[PDB]
């Protein structure tokens, strides 16, 4: 079970950035994707996650209308579209599985296993 | 079957627990009958895994008669029905293999629910609800197998038929 | 395995005529009591006087079960041996029915020495079912049958 | 094997629920046992149910002798192996035919049971007594799996202990 | 299961019941399960326990080739084939059996439970804790099948709910 | 499942009717036998019922002194005679199989089915 | 391989008018090999083959 994403990117401000993030290991429609990232010295900072079977997304009430989602069943790989790119969304960015911890009916609880490399982008002229 | 779906987060064991109480969840996995099953599994791979040195010709290069079409026929006599004893008996310890999991699973359960006897109540999906205050040693104890019912029977009861 | 699964040693003798030849021939390697005797169930063929006429006999089936037939070929020790007792320099023997035949050409050699002879008889068998027809046709070296089991 | 009887009025399925209440008496099938007990037949029947073109002669109008024995003792042989295989398989088909329709009873009378919880206690007989007012709507929710035991586990709490 | 050891006291049936009162302590048979294992067992047998009379040459004292080596070919391969299936019998039949008599002892556990109702609670090791005064007429009655719950049912209930 | 029935019979007053009821495809002494009588124009009218297996019989106190039934379980025939015919006794008479329905422990309930197909007894001088 | 087979003269039992028998026999050639037919007397020729 592990998880492979791509590589660093220097993106120029106001742009788009696509980052992938490729399961191996597991049913990639079976597990929940997570990304997180880590500015520069600072601490994690949920984005979002999304359902790899129905499709469904959902975001922080912060980054509403900057990013998108989506996956690809075919190849088992889950993409990450960050626009309207700003000097401080220069940061590692990790996509992470989400495992929830069902007892009979109810879930409680879970984490973050596996994690991907996390993939580095900069944002400069 | 009252037990629906398996738990890919558990890779100590065949088969375990999961919990839920006031200071948090948990899982862990029991030995025993993990190693029953493993030790049974084994002991039917075992019995599956003859020394023939001098045999008739299988081959032939001319065509002859009587006796080449008695020792084909014999040869695929002896082929067809060891085929139909492997298929056979590859079904059956699959099917054995199957029954006694399952068995194994179920006996697991029988012994959870009598411990806790008039403690708990079971829920239906497989796995169980208690009527009292049960910390992390509480649920150890449930594990191990040294759960004393009758120090929590008063307010189990109480919370099970009083409200 | 034949004669093992028909069960019964019976045996019926018929009516044989073989012309022109000395029958109830025997061996000193025989000896039935004090003189020199022979299977009791085959006949020892030998010339008469000086001459072994071919033999050409019959018998038909006209019972309603099978007969087994068991005859035999001499093979002499020596060429003397074969012109004593059968004129012929080489002898031949058939057995034939109207499916099936048996032709047997005896070989003349020294085999080993075995209760004083230095010659050899060959066993053969046939088969008759009903409505077939046995005939033996010999121009030397015939171990006649006597009947059938 | 608590069940003592079959129901010979039961013509549209194999497994099914018979209840009295104030509103009378009734009868009805369960489908996912019934058709899971057909799933598993039909799937073993499809696996009982070879094609071999030039074989040796197997009666013969002539005594021959060793040839002839050799082939019959080939054919006896494998008719004998052959009609062994057939006989244990039907056995062990039909037996496991047999633990399969009553584990499905089982299955049935267990998730009742366990859909019950603690308003109904059982009578021994393969019947349930119900200690609430449950009427067809109540026998429905039952049958089709969506009971809910809270609603009447007060009322059902009373009639059973107290009196 | 839950039962642990056998008894070696009993000598005059195969699965039993064993009780302590007020009385004193006792043992006794139950012939109908004995009974039933039994004949399943006798049954078993009569299934377990051919008239060949002219067969091919098994032993032989010259050295031929080609024919002899296919006899010995066929009578080895049917060998081989026979032992393979007494084995794979008898260790179906064993393994049958074990089952069997465990079901049975289940079976007589599972009555018994019915039998008493809310009145006794299982103590998870094969033994009931009947929770009313049970004189030996008491455990007779549980024994032969006679036992009405319904005339120890509140004694029953005040003694294992309230304190 | 089915039973058939004996003939239209047109007997005199003051003697005795004869009617069988043959049962086939069910076995004939596992279940109740019963006699329903419909008068022409009226309804209908219970008049008893035989057990198969130990030959019970009982009556309604309407019929007790004139009627007998009795059993063949060799051939699974319910005969149903009644005696001392009248002129009120012209009707139809039909053979039904009594389920009962059990419940476990107990029988609650039941129905009738199948019914035979009736028999037109015409007393009459 | 070779078939060598001498004629015996004898007198079988009559059948369609005939006191005599004919032995049938037959040989397999392969790709590549050669059939001789060598024959002093008492033989019944083939035609072809099949």
């Amino acid at each position: 079970v592990q998880l492979v994403q791509s590589g660093a990117e220097m993106k120029k401000p106001g742009a788009s950035v696509k980052v992938s993030c490729k399961a191996s290991g597991y049913t990639f429609s079976a597990y929940y994707i997570h990304w997180v990232r880590q500015a520069p010295g600072q601490g994690l900072e949920w984005m979002g996650r999304i359902n790899t079977d129905s499709g469904g997304t959902n975001f922080a009430q912060q980054f509403e209308g900057r990013v998108t989602m989506t996956r690809d069943t075919s190849i088992s790989t889950a993409y990450m579209e960050l626009s309207s790119l700003r000097s401080d969304d220069t940061a590692v960015y990790y996509c992470a599985r989400g495992y929830d911890f069902w007892l009979g009916s109810y879930r409680a609880g879970g984490w973050f296993d596996p994690w991907g490399q996390g993939t580095l982008v900069t944002v400069s002229s | 079957g009252f037990i629906e779906n398996g738990w890919e987060g558990m890779i100590d064991g065949w088969y375990g627990f999961r919990h839920q109480n006031s200071e948090g969840t948990g899982q862990a996995a029991d030995l025993k009958s993990t190693q029953a099953a493993i030790d049974q599994i084994n002991g039917k791979l075992n019995r599956v895994i003859n020394e023939k040195f001098h045999q008739i010709e299988k081959e032939f290069s001319e065509v002859e008669g009587r006796i080449q079409d008695l020792e084909k026929y014999v040869e695929d006599t002896k082929i067809d029905l060891w085929s139909y004893n492997a298929e056979l008996l590859v079904a059956l310890e699959n099917q054995h293999t199957i029954d006694l999991t399952d068995s194994e699973m179920n006996k697991l359960f029988e012994k959870t629910r009598r411990q806790l006897r008039e403690n708990a109540e079971d829920m239906g999906n497989g796995c169980f609800k208690i009527y009292h205050k049960c910390d992390n040693a509480c649920i150890e104890s449930i594990r191990n197998g040294t759960y004393d019912h009758d120090i929590y029977r008063d307010e189990a009861l109480n919370n099970r038929f009083q409200i | 395995s034949l004669v093992a699964s028909s069960g019964t040693l019976e045996f019926i003798t018929e009516g044989f005529t073989w012309t022109g030849v000395t029958q109830n021939g025997g061996s000193n390697a025989c000896k039935r009591g004090p003189a020199s005797g022979f299977f009791s169930r085959l006949n020892w063929l030998t010339k008469s006087g000086s001459a072994y006429p071919v033999l050409n006999v019959t018998m038909p089936n006209n019972d309603n079960f099978d007969k087994l037939y068991v005859w035999g070929v001499h093979h002499p020790s020596t060429n003397q041996e074969q012109t004593s007792l059968y004129v012929q320099a080489s002898g031949r023997v058939t057995v034939s029915t109207r499916r099936s035949q048996q032709t047997i050409i005896p070989n003349i050699g020294s085999r080993p020495w075995v209760r004083g002879q230095s010659g050899r008889i060959s066993i053969y068998w046939t088969i008759v079912k009903p409505g077939d027809v046995l005939v033996i046709n010999s121009n030397g070296n015939l171990i006649a049958p006597r009947g059938y089991f």
